[PDB]
């Protein structure tokens, strides 16, 4: 199987941006294979 | 969603 | 082959191609999620980049050398999605991370939903500097996603 990389762009912050989404709080646990899991 |  | 920028993670087989990722080349270092490429190596044009630290649990692989991003989300900024997604430009999303509280301190976390290839994407604070990358995260009771704002240790 061929990996490979390309570039996409320059990592630089936008002015004047859409600003979205919720901020939620979650209580939640990691396991050792670097799952989240919801704690209920 | 890695959780499309 | 290691110009800083941020880029697609893709696999080829006999016919086309899939985006299975992005990460960030920064410091001469390839940056992504463990679950994008397992380790296994990077061609970028005609060089090979060889896998140098991972962590499973942190979900984290760094190639050509140690984990160099080490800026932090300061828990107060709203900062952006340098979102990579599959067949589409890299588009900046800002937002108001949330908080991923856990047992062993908290992480920022962002409520932005894309495909699984978008994964490795960067998120940015108002510097510029990469905090972290999208990608691994849980699934609420609506359907929708919220990603850690997962950052490795320099």
């Amino acid at each position: 199987v061929d990996m490979y990389i390309e570039r996409a762009g320059d990592i630089t912050w936008e002015k004047d941006a859409e600003v979205t989404g919720n901020s939620p709080r979650l209580d939640v646990a990691l396991d050792e294979s670097g799952d989240f899991s919801l704690v209920e | 969603k890695k959780k499309x | 082959e290691t110009t800083d920028g941020v880029y697609r993670v893709m696999t080829r087989r006999l016919l086309g191609s899939t985006q299975v990722g992005v990460g960030v080349m920064q410091e001469g270092v390839f940056h992504t999620m463990w679950h994008v490429t397992k380790g296994a190596a990077l061609r970028s044009g005609e060089g090979r980049l060889d896998p140098y630290w991972g962590d499973v649990k942190q979900d984290l692989v760094s190639y050509c050398g140690p984990w160099k991003l080490d800026a932090a989300w300061d828990g107060l900024s709203e900062v952006q999605l340098l979102a990579v997604p599959p067949g589409e430009r890299a588009k900046n999303i800002q937002t108001l991370p949330g908080i991923f509280k856990t047992k062993d301190g908290d992480i920022g976390a962002v409520a932005l939903d894309y495909p699984a290839g978008t994964s490795g994407s960067p998120i940015l604070d108002k510097c510029g500097r990469v905090i972290g990358l999208y990608g691994n995260g849980v699934v609420i009771k609506n359907g929708s996603y919220v990603s850690a704002i997962t950052q490795g240790k320099r």
